[PDB]
């Protein structure tokens, strides 16, 4: 006689395995994929004439709603229904559903493409304190450039047309996790101050290389409400930006790499 | 590129900041110091650290069990100084050679591993209580304490459930550089080649999954570090174009997509997975399973190939043959 | 077909060759001239497999095996069913691969955001080559490659490991093992911290990142912060390959008897002899 | 800490299941030097006379052969056993008949044991056989012998280390290493398996499932059995500086067929004939040996794979010398 026999030809080990692939099976489809699905969900799709029946499958696919409690007040509640009814400066290229779009004036200012930031909150970010998290050095007085390290104010910035746009005036520290994410410079012929993340600048010892945008461009970069705090909402605005210099800094730059 | 991805090049000081727990404030203990190098891939601080009961009665039984293993270690090589440091990789704490089935084993064979086991045991549960207490004293979920928990349970699979499941403590794993590796080998060899068991094919799926995830995962927060990406709780409670980005890569590239709080799901599985699937693979071996090669041929999912040299009659079944 | 927030995304551009020609979407999936391609050498890969097998003698699963040729015919062609259709699947794996890892570069630059994750996928093509293309040149025969069988792979590797008698002794695997238990902890630890922090039950407030740095500070002593763990995940992960491809390449080229026996450079060393 | 390519490598298994040897090139002539250096056969000489069991008076074994075979003979065994002592290491220069000296009555159970070995034991050596330079190579004392307990150096010709001392006990981990291809398997793979017949090699179970009556507690072989084993199959790999793959199809070790190579059943035979070598023949030399030959254990050296094979997979690449010297055996 055998440990784990049961039958003719029926064994212990054999029937876990089935239940195995079905407790992986039952997690990952009704589990996981639908914790997917709590952002950007239902699916759209351009309507025709009539059609406003919402699919089982629509209801199927997602998970209860969960709400988030905020630490500083508030609530978050997803999935829910989040439109974009923003216009956007957009147009097909061909007929197909699969087509690409192109923009129909000026990328960078319009924000779509590599150059589109997200509908945040118009809320500053906050310490767990309670106070504003990202903030300029004249401001965080506390907080100071470890010994060792280039302090950008006074430097200038280059563009990528290697023109210089502007001088340095601050950084703006992430209090939370004492971290440098934005420069602020004064931008040349200009009235006005910008920021630029830290991850589009190449801070050399005498100057900080900016490769994303070029001179001329530094003026339309997105302007604060505050000058001393930033929203969520600016901060994706302002990154967003400089991303779509990427591809749209110059008419070549959207075009086959090779 | 965006040379944040690969350093910080401005590191920023401040003060040291601290956030109160629902207990043993006070037990902290140590002053915060920076290291500049250290500020370069990392946060610069080093320290403080937390004490507590259960910490300390981590270390203390963590060190009981260190001091067995190092003196029966000591012991193997006649407590000659030069000749430790020299074969240490080769020098191991032993459990029973003999078969004394469940019984207490003698000191000299398999007393002093299942002392050291036993010391090790405690030490892990006492670091478990740690990981999990202070979860609840900052008024966070105990997420890490249950992958923990599975960790934990494998290594007592192989310590000693399966050595009480079958009934000899001679199946336990050797305390030792080598001698741990080496029980891999003759573990595999006893129950007919792990490569065999499909246990342990899902727990190297899940292992070779964490790497995958992990590797995709941490690439796309660095590709979208540029837009805060790294902030993922905020990311979280309120979607930034950072994760529609890092969403829309992967929906384009392979069909599907999770978000940044779900990723985080898919991770934790696949970590908890490999050692689940490995602790099922354990406690199925040896009770109810003896040849994983022939498990798997009985049930005609072996692969066979033609022979390239002859084929070769177990001598010993010839008529004749000696023992 | 679009998530919410999709549709301003979805614009021309970014591609590496092609241009607008194959600049477009199918259903979800971005397509580009590497879609195309891809698309090619895994149709071309599959139907090469399908028929090979058919060819073979069984057509359970886990049984089916393609197989390199022997080792006489060296790194010249093989017979179709004597290695040659191993030899024409491999051309089309690597095809796929590198297509498939092309074409996550045109969705990035496309997105504006960084070449991270294609950078990433190379290692895993790397390793590939190393175990089907370059280890098997310096060996002078495709038949020290790999078998495709969702088994007898394992059976290569099994034995592979013990023509060096103890492959756990290679320093290269001891390398790449430890990275690979390190990723696969870091992953669960970096995964329960983030939803300890977003999900902490009843009904608490969702935490901060100064949460985080405490929580580790306390456990461990130290915090590495947000965006350097995923650096360091990346990292560990990564290195689970480029660390072990030293121990792949070196058994046979480098290295021909037992890997314990290695360890004699340290236990011999005269002085405590 | 490395060996420089190219590699020689064979195939002993189907395409595809890495299956073969992986040689070093400098190190297979190194070997193929050393083993070259066999002293070949002696001239045939015309058989002539009556047998010295009339001429001689003392030959027990040798009594059939002619005294210009017989002659032949001790001169072939002086060259593989005794070159640099001569004739007078096993005989009193003044009667050559005196059994005074001890390694003349060991020579004489040797010459038995070697028709023995190309008589009985034909499965292994085949028609290669041996001769007292397979495991002599022209030394009284063969260079790769054991004792009860492991030694260093493996070959005796070489100066110990103070700490390769049987007697040093720290060295005690590294002698047992040493023996088993540098592994930390915790055991001695030659008192265990093949100085005698006690123990079975086999430790996999022949089933899928545990057979109710042998799988709990004490009915239990202890797990250290395969670690035994598999130190066994270390040394054995080195002995004959070769791999797993040489025998086995690591798919499943425990099986024959397809699963193995002809090698396999040959190195099968090899522990049978190595364990009667032992028991029967060389074990028992104890009584016969002088006190600076025991071990401490008072165990007289006794043979292994490797006394003859010596690293290599054919012990001096397959030369022979069996039609040469036909009164070594076979035996009709
Ligand atoms: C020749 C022998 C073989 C073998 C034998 C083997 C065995 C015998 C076992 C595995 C197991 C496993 N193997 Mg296999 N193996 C694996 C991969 C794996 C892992 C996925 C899995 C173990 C999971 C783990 O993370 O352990 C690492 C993680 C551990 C040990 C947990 C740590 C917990 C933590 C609490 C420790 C904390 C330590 C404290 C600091 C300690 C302090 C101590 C002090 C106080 C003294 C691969 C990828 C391969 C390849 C590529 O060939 C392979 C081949 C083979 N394995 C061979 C066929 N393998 C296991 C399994 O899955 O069985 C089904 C298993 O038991
Ligand atoms: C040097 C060591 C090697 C190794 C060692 C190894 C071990 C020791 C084990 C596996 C296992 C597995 N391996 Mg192997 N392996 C596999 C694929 C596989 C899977 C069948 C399985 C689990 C994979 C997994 O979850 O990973 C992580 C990836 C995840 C979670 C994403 C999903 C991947 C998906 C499951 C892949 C499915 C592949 C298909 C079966 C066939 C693909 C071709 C088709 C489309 C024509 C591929 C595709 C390759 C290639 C292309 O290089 C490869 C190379 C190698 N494996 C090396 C040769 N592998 C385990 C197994 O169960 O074997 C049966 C196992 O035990
Ligand atoms: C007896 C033999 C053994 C052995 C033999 C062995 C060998 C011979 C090798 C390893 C190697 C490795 N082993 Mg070891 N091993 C490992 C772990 C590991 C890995 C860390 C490492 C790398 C595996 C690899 O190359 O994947 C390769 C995976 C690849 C190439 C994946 C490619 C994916 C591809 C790019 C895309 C595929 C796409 C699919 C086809 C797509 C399908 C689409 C569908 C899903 C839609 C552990 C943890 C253990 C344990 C616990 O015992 C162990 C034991 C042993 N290994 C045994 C002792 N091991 C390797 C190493 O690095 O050695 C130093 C190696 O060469
Ligand atoms: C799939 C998921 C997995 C996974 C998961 C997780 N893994 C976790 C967690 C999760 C989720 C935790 O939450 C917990 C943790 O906390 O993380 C920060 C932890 C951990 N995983 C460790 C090791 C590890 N994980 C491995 C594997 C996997 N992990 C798998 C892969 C492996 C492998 C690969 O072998 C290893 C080696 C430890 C660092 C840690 C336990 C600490 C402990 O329990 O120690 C207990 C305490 C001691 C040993 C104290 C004694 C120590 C000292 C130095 C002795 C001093 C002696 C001296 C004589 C004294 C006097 C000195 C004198 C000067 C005065
Ligand atoms: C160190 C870092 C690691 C790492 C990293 C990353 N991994 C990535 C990425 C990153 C960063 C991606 O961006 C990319 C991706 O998109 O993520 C979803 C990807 C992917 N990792 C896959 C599999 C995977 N990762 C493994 C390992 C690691 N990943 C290591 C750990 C393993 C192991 C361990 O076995 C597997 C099996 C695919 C799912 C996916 C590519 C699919 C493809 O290429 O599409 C194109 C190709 C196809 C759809 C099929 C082509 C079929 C050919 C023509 C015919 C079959 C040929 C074949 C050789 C037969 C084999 C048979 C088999 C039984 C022997
Ligand atoms: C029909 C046709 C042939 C059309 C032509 C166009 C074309 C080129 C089509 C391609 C068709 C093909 C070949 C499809 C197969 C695609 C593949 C390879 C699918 C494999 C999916 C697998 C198995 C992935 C393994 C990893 C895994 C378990 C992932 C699940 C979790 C996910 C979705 C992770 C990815 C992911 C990560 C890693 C994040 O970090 C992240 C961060 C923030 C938000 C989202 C994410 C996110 O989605
Ligand atoms: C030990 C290894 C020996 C060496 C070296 C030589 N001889 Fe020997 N010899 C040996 C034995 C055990 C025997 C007995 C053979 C038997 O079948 O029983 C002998 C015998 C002889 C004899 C016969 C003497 C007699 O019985 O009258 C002769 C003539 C003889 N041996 C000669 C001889 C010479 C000249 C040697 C060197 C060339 C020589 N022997 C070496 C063992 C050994
Ligand atoms: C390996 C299988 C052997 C073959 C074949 C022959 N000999 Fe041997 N011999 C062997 C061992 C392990 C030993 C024991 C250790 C020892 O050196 O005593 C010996 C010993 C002898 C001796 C005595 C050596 C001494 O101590 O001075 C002699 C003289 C001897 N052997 C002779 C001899 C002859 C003539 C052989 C062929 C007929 C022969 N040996 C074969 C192992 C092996
Ligand atoms: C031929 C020269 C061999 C080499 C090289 C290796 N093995 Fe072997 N092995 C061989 C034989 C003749 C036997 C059977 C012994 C008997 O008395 O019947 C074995 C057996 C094993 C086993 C046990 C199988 C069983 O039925 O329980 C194992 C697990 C084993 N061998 C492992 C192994 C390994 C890992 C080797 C390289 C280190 C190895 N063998 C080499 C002959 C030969
Ligand atoms: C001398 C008395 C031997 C001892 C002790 C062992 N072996 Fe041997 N082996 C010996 C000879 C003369 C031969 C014949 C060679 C020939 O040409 O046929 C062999 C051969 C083998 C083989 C065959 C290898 C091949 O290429 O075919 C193997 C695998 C082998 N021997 C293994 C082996 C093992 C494992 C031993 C100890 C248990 C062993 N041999 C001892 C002589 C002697
Ligand atoms: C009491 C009763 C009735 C039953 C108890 C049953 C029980 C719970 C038993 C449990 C047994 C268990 C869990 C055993 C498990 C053992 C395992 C999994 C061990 C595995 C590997 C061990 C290894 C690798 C460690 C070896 C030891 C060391 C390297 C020594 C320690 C070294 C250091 C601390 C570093 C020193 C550095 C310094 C010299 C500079
Ligand atoms: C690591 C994988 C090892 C092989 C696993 C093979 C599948 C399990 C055995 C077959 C189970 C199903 N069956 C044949 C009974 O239907
Ligand atoms: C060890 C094997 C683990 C297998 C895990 C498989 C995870 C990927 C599943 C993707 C399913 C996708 N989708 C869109 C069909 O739901
Ligand atoms: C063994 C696990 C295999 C998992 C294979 C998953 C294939 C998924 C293919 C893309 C699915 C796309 N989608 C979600 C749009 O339907
Ligand atoms: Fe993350």
């Amino acid at each position: 006689m055998y440990h784990g026999a049961l039958a003719q030809h029926l064994d212990i080990a054999q029937l876990v395995w089935y239940a195995q692939w079905l407790v992986i099976w039952t997690v990952v489809l009704l589990y996981l994929r639908r914790e997917d699905r709590r952002e950007g969900y239902p699916l759209v799709e351009p309507l025709g004439l009539v059609k406003l029946a919402p699919e089982d499958g629509q209801v199927y696919e997602l998970p209860y709603p969960k709400t988030f409690v905020l630490p500083h007040g508030g609530t978050v509640t997803v999935p829910r229904r989040r439109p974009e009814t923003r216009e956007l400066k957009l147009a097909q290229t061909d007929g197909f559903e699969g087509a690409p779009l192109q923009p129909t004036g000026n990328p960078l200012v319009d924000a779509v493409g590599p150059a589109s930031y997200a509908e945040r909150a118009e809320v500053v970010d906050a310490t767990v304190d309670g106070k504003a998290k990202i903030v300029p050095l004249r401001v965080a007085t506390d907080f100071s450039i470890a010994e060792g390290d280039v302090d950008p104010r006074g430097l200038p910035v280059v563009a990528a047309d290697g023109v210089e746009a502007g001088t340095v005036t601050d950084l703006w520290v992430d209090r939370s996790e004492h971290y440098f994410r934005y420069l602020e410079l004064s931008v040349a012929g200009s009235a006005r101050t910008a920021l630029i993340p830290l991850g589009f600048c190449d801070v050399k010892k005498d100057k900080i290389v900016v490769t994303s945008i070029l001179s001329e461009q530094f003026a339309n970069v997105p302007r604060l409400q505050s000058r001393d705090q930033i929203t969520l909402r600016e901060e994706d605005k302002v990154s967003a930006y400089y991303a779509g210099g990427l591809l749209y800094a110059t008419p070549e730059r959207a075009e086959s790499l090779l | 590129a965006d040379y944040q991805t690969i350093y910080t090049q401005i590191q920023a000081r401040g003060p040291h900041i601290t956030v109160s727990g629902e207990w043993g404030d006070n037990d902290r203990v140590g002053k915060p110091f920076y290291s500049y190098w250290l500020g370069k891939i990392g946060d610069a601080q080093i320290g403080p650290i937390y004490l507590g009961a259960s910490g300390i009665a981590a270390f203390a039984f963590g060190s009981t069990a260190i001091l067995i293993i190092l003196f029966n270690m000591a012991a193997e090589v006649h407590f000659d100084p030069l000749q430790f440091f020299r074969q240490f990789f080769w020098l191991g704490l032993y459990p029973p050679k003999a078969q004394y089935g469940m019984g207490i084993p003698p000191l000299h064979d398999g007393g002093w591993w299942l002392m050291a086991g036993l010391f090790m045991t405690l030490s892990l549960g006492s670091w478990w209580i740690r990981v999990y207490s202070r979860a609840r004293a900052l008024g966070l979920g105990t997420h890490i304490a249950w992958n923990f928990a599975a960790a934990i349970f494998f290594v007592l699979c192989i310590g000693c459930i399966h050595p009480t499941l079958v009934g000899s403590w001679s199946e336990g794993v050797p305390f030792g550089i080598w001698p741990h590796i080496d029980w891999l080998t003759a573990f595999s060899i006893r129950y007919g080649n792990f490569y065999y068991c499909p246990w342990h094919g899902f727990s190297i799926g899940f292992a070779y999954g964490c790497g995958l995830l992990f590797a995709a995962h941490g690439a796309t927060i660095l590709a979208v570090a540029r837009f805060g990406g790294d902030r993922e709780i905020e990311q979280i409670t309120d979607r930034g174009t950072a994760v529609e980005r890092a969403a829309l890569f992967w929906r384009w590239t392979i069909g599907f997509n999770a978000t940044i709080e779900s990723v985080h799901r898919w991770g934790w599985f696949f970590s908890l997975m490999v050692m689940v699937s490995a602790s099922v693979g354990i406690l199925l071996t040896g009770t109810f399973v003896d040849n994983w090669y022939l498990w798997c041929v009985k049930h005609g999912a072996a692969p066979d190939y033609p022979a390239y040299l002859p084929a070769t009659p177990d001598p010993a079944s010839l008529p004749g043959a000696p023992k | 077909a679009l998530l919410s927030f999709e549709r301003k995304y979805r614009v021309r551009g970014g591609t590496l060759i092609g241009g607008d020609l194959f600049d477009f979407w199918v259903g979800p999936y971005f397509v580009g001239f590497f879609g195309v391609s891809a698309i090619f050498f895994i149709f071309l890969g599959v139907s090469l497999i399908g028929y090979a097998a058919s060819q073979g003698p069984t057509w359970d699963p886990f049984a089916i095996s393609i197989n390199p040729p022997d080792l006489k015919y060296g790194l010249g062609a093989a017979p179709l069913l004597e290695g040659g259709f191993w030899q024409a699947i491999t051309v089309c794996a690597l095809g796929a691969f590198i297509s498939w890892m092309l074409r996550e570069v045109e969705i990035s630059r496309k997105l504006g955001i960084g070449w991270h994750v294609p950078l990433a996928f190379c290692v895993p093509i790397f390793m590939f080559c190393v175990l089907q293309v370059f280890r098997p040149l310096l060996l002078g025969s495709w038949g020290h490659a790999f078998p495709y069988g969702i088994l007898s792979h394992l059976d290569w590797v099994n034995n592979f490991g013990y023509q060096y008698l103890n492959w756990h002794y290679n320093p290269g695997h001891m390398s790449s093992v430890s990275f690979l238990f390190v990723n696969a902890m870091a992953l669960g630890l970096h995964g329960g911290l983030i939803l300890s922090v977003a999900n902490p039950g009843d009904g608490d407030k969702v935490k901060t990142a100064e949460h985080e740095n405490q929580y580790f500070r306390d456990v461990v002593g130290y915090s590495i912060g947000a965006l350097s763990i995923h650096r360091l995940g990346l990292f560990l992960a990564s290195n689970i390959f480029l660390t072990g491809a030293f121990g792949t390449i070196a058994s046979g080229p480098f290295w021909t008897r037992g890997w314990p026996e290695w360890w004699g450079w340290w236990l011999d060393i005269p002085f405590w002899s | 800490c490395f060996e420089p390519p190219p590699a020689t490598t064979t195939q002993t298994g189907f395409r595809g299941l890495s299956m073969g040897e992986v040689l070093h090139p400098a190190t297979v002539k190194a070997k193929k030097e050393r083993d070259a250096q066999y002293p070949p056969a002696l001239a045939a000489v015309k058989a002539e006379g009556p047998p010295v069991s009339q001429v001689y008076k003392n030959v027990k074994v040798l009594g059939n052969l002619t005294e210009a075979e017989f002659l032949r003979t001790m001169t072939a065994i002086t060259e593989w056993v005794s070159p640099q002592e001569g004739c007078t290491y096993c005989h009193d220069e003044n009667n050559l008949a005196s059994e005074a000296k001890y390694p003349y009555v060991v020579a004489r159970r040797m010459l038995e044991m070697t028709r023995a070995i190309n008589t009985n034991w034909t499965q292994h050596v085949a028609q290669t056989g041996v001769t007292c330079y397979t495991c002599h190579r022209g030394t009284p004392l063969p260079p790769y012998v054991r004792y009860l307990e492991p030694t260093l150096p493996l070959n005796n010709r070489e100066t110990p280390t103070h700490v390769e001392r049987v007697e040093t006990r720290s060295g005690y981990v590294v002698r047992l290493a040493k023996y088993t291809a540098y592994s930390a398997l915790n055991y001695d793979p030659f008192t265990m398996f093949l100085a005698n017949d006690k123990r079975q090699v086999r430790v996999v179970p022949q089933t899928a499932l545990p057979l109710v009556g042998v799988s709990r507690g004490k009915e239990r072989r202890p797990l250290s059995d395969a670690y035994a084993t598999f130190a066994l199959m270390m040394s054995i790999s080195d002995s004959l500086g070769t791999n797993c793959t040489f025998c086995h199809n690591a798919q499943t070790f425990e099986s024959w067929g397809k699963k193995s190579t002809p090698q396999r059943a040959i190195a099968w035979w090899g522990i049978r004939m190595v364990r009667d070598l032992n028991m029967n023949y060389l074990a028992p030399l104890n009584a016969s040996l002088p006190a600076s030959r025991l071990g401490r254990q008072g165990e007289a050296p006794q043979a292994d794979c490797r006394t003859c094979h010596q690293g290599v997979t054919k012990p001096l690449f397959g030369a022979s010398r069996l039609k040469d010297y036909p009164e070594l055996g076979p035996i009709k």
